[PDB]
């Protein structure tokens, strides 16, 4: 429910190579939903390439 | 067949009593099927992990209260003064402080004044009870390059805040707290060098000489008026440069403060608002002429 | 560039031992979950008019009574954007009875939004005689398609439980509401802008 | 010729453990047995206008409700043949009462598709007033020469038990059924049509 | 002897409290002779051997929904139309979704249109909630002898479904069902062979993005009003022919398709009919002329 | 499900039945938040000792 928001600073030189592509900055400032729920209906066959 | 050996139990016909209490049991016919219907639990209804309505967390929840602009014209000893509403002087208080008045016309005869309170997650809490009680947490900011250097102060004063009333409004007097007339050299402070630190969150615990602290803010406060505005702070923190700002002229001469808001250890009393009006959420008319919904305190 | 710190002034003592110090002297009680005021009735209308034989949906009531925001229910809302569970509705009659009559309350289920012409009138029902009992308390069930819903979004109709509202003569009560003991808002949000007094003026 | 086989598509999941998620969510309750829909009571007539002192069989009101369809006692009844246990009523009063008046109710025994005229006025009773009691409950017993009894059949009469009404003023009240904890349907058969929208139109 | 030490009790006058409830303390006067009057089990009262009442088994009962007529003139990849109602394109809901209107003469100036739904026992029942849950089951058949040869597709679309509202009433679009403008491919199907199998049962699990659906169905459904039919079944199954009917002459150019319904693993929600109209079954007149009884939704 | 089983109790309209009595339940409706609201003991409240 609080810090409902991020702020400053951060370390040096980062990847995050989220599959393709990487990308170099200084660390990041990031939120998430504080620990975040399924809270949806996925049980149904998932299937794939 | 044996007759009635219980004694006569008094009475009183008193329907929902105490329905005003969080505990208890409703008398509330439920209009289902199971007499034990009930819903499970929040699990994968929301996706936060924490109790989305805890006080603690609520007011926890941080918030821009000013954006002054530091010229390196500025004289030091000196409240950032400026527009924005406040800020060189922070009420330090839980509740609202700043507010606009929204004036429209009704005619050529007189215009219809209302106050706009841009309430932060914790001021807007605070605003449901009489009184609060907790500690005042600021995190400053100074948004500048590796440029710019300063020395900013920021001290604590309890007490009243010298103030210039209006007919209709209450801002700070900055003619009365000069380096000269306020001078901060007992006042608990602190000195960010713009060029070491970018940063600093200060958490001033409740201090007031009293339990605790009205919840009436700036609701309705102006020359006749400004007395429950004092006893709902308890000080005020002061912002008055120590070095004056240098900045090269390959830069800006302009460095923009941002001030964050919100408590911690917060501990409210009676449930209802000591303002002098029922709650109300001032709603934006579509036309800067339009007339807005006034709530009155009459029962009929 | 970067850093930060944190300071906290005078000498620290535990700020909660304070307080709760504090309420053992100057109020008894110690709220903590703002949920618990969603338990609590509060008044939103201090006199609802209503006609003879006219099944009036509250949601009538109820879209106007959201945006005010004098009761905790719709006060809170502004803080969240969605909500879960169900309701709770208490009816003070302040009608002038006639002997001549036989005053009686029905209230009866309903989709949300839905238009009492569009509805039957059977399933669950409640009903009460304020000759003899001026407080028609009821409580609506969460009947929904979902497991929350955020309010006021799309032509999202009849997905969830309204309350529908009857009486065999013409009727004038306080109304106070609340949300059973399942009802909850999610996903906050920044809060809007407070209001203050109004008087008007000349120049 | 012959064979025969069976698919599910999609990838299974306790369609059950689904469901009760779903119903912990977005219900609160778990409906499972019909018959659990005897026990809950629900309105057949708005409005059912008595004479002063006549003595008049819920027969004459419930041939005609039975039909309908509207409560849940009719509407289940079309699914099986038989029947078999008591039953519960409950009168809420509607009617004005005048203080020159002292209005009761009285209800009593009687045999199944008997005329009031063919039937005594004694054996076990129940009394109310409408003027500090509006709800007139009351239960009838299964005394049947059969252990089951189907609907509408030949000219077995006097065979169970009936419900004889009666009020010393003109009365008219909202009536609402179900059976006891022993009342239940019995050899299912199929459901027939169900009935729509009537709102009539010019070709 | 001694006087009262019991506090004074807290009342309200509310006879019949919740009396809609299954389960609790009924209040009624029951007119016997003792107070624990009860009836003895089922056994020996009712030949069927399982509880002819629970929800689950009532629905369970199968019940023939259309009987579509197989031409070895039909094309392929072509819902079998055919008046009937429906069928190429089975709602897959568990409400009722077919329905036929009886008109009858009042005047020369109007007429009396009437509902009338054929719901079998599962959509029977579904009529008594406001929203279901379940998996749909269905066994298709094909009357045939082992001369016919052929081999009949059904696939599952999920989502709403293509059809042709009527100034009273709502048909498919057949029209935007074809092997051409609806490829099948990617659709959960089956491929019965008539010379392999006769019969095959398809069970659709329940899929809707929606926690329930509205078992509205085909209610009151038209060109002005067709949102709660759509809301009210999750998808359709389709049985196009993958390959032409073959038959010779010295038997039916024709093939019965028999097509069962129920449910199973069913949960119904609130307890109220999600119509806009009581419940009411149809009870077909003397002659084509005679009027019906329409009830409606007013109190006194 | 079943019917009442419970006997007619015996009544009497006495509403504040000995309120002039020190000890006993006060029937007021507390106008706050909590049922048990109450205050702690009076130590620091005042300066006396007893």
């Amino acid at each position: 429910e609080l810090a409902s928001s991020t702020s400053e600073n951060s370390v040096e030189t980062q990847e995050i190579t989220t599959f393709h592509d990487v990308e170099t900055p200084n660390r990041i400032d990031t939120p998430m939903a504080q620990d975040t729920s399924s809270a949806r209906n996925m049980d149904d066959t998932h299937s794939i390439i | 067949k044996p007759r009635n050996q219980q004694q006569v139990c008094p009475l009183q016909n008193v329907p929902a009593w105490g329905y005003s209490l969080y505990k208890g049991i409703d008398m509330s016919v439920p209009l289902a099927y199971d007499p034990n219907n009930e819903l499970g639990d929040l699990k994968d209804v929301f996706p936060s992990a924490v109790d989305e309505m805890a006080i603690g967390y609520v007011c926890g929840n941080p918030a821009v209260k000013h954006v002054l602009t530091w010229k390196t014209t500025d004289a030091i000893q000196k409240p950032i003064a400026n527009g924005d509403d406040w800020g060189g002087v922070i009420p330090v208080g839980m509740p609202c402080y700043s507010k606009s008045i929204r004036t429209i016309k009704i005619s050529e005869t007189e215009n219809r004044e209302t106050e706009v309170i841009d309430a932060a997650p914790c001021e807007y809490v605070a605003n449901m009870f009489s009184y609060w009680r907790a500690t005042m947490c600021y995190r400053i900011t100074v948004v500048k390059t590796a440029f710019h250097t300063g020395r900013l102060e920021i001290f604590f004063e309890p007490g009243v805040i010298p103030v210039k009333p209006t007919v209709n409004n209450i801002g700070p007097d900055q003619d009365q707290l000069t380096g000269a007339v306020a001078p901060s050299d007992n006042n608990y402070k602190y000195i960010l060098d713009l060029t070491n630190d970018t940063e600093v969150t200060i958490r001033v615990p409740f201090v007031s000489n009293k339990m605790f602290l009205k919840t009436a803010g700036i609701y309705g406060a102006n020359s006749e008026n400004n007395w429950n505005f004092h006893e709902s702070f308890s000080g005020f923190l002061c912002i008055r440069p120590v070095t004056k700002l240098m900045a090269p002229d390959t830069v800006s001469d302009n460095v923009s403060i941002v001030v964050w808001k919100w408590a911690e250890d917060v501990v409210v009393v009676e449930p209802k608002p000591l303002t002098s009006g029922p709650t109300q959420v001032y709603r934006p008319p579509p036309t800067a002429s339009a007339a807005v919904e006034v709530l009155n305190v009459e029962l009929q | 560039k970067t850093n930060e710190n944190v300071i906290s002034f005078f000498d620290s003592t535990d700020a909660e031992t304070q307080n709760h110090d504090v309420l053992m002297k100057g109020c008894g009680e110690f709220i903590v979950n703002l949920r618990t005021l969603l338990r609590t009735f509060r008044t939103i209308t201090d006199n609802w008019i209503l006609q003879a034989n006219t099944k009036t949906p509250i949601t009538d009531l109820t879209n106007t009574t959201d945006a005010q925001g004098r009761d905790y229910m719709s006060y809170l809302s502004y803080l969240y954007r969605f909500y879960r569970g169900g309701r709770r509705y208490k009816f003070f009659n302040t009608t002038p009875l006639k002997q001549s009559q036989t005053c009686y309350i029905r209230s009866f289920l309903m989709p949300r939004n839905y238009s009492a012409d569009e509805i039957n009138v059977d399933g669950p029902s409640h009903i009460t005689y304020p000759v003899i009992n001026p407080v028609h308390e009821v409580e609506v069930p969460f009947y929904s398609q979902y497991r929350k819903i955020p309010i006021a979004s799309t032509s999202d109709k009849g997905y969830d439980s309204s309350l529908m509202y009857f009486s065999n003569t013409s009727t004038t009560q306080i109304v106070a509401r609340a949300g059973n003991d399942d009802f909850t808002f999610g996903w906050m949000i920044g809060p809007p802008q407070l209001q203050g007094e109004t008087r008007s003026v000349v120049p």
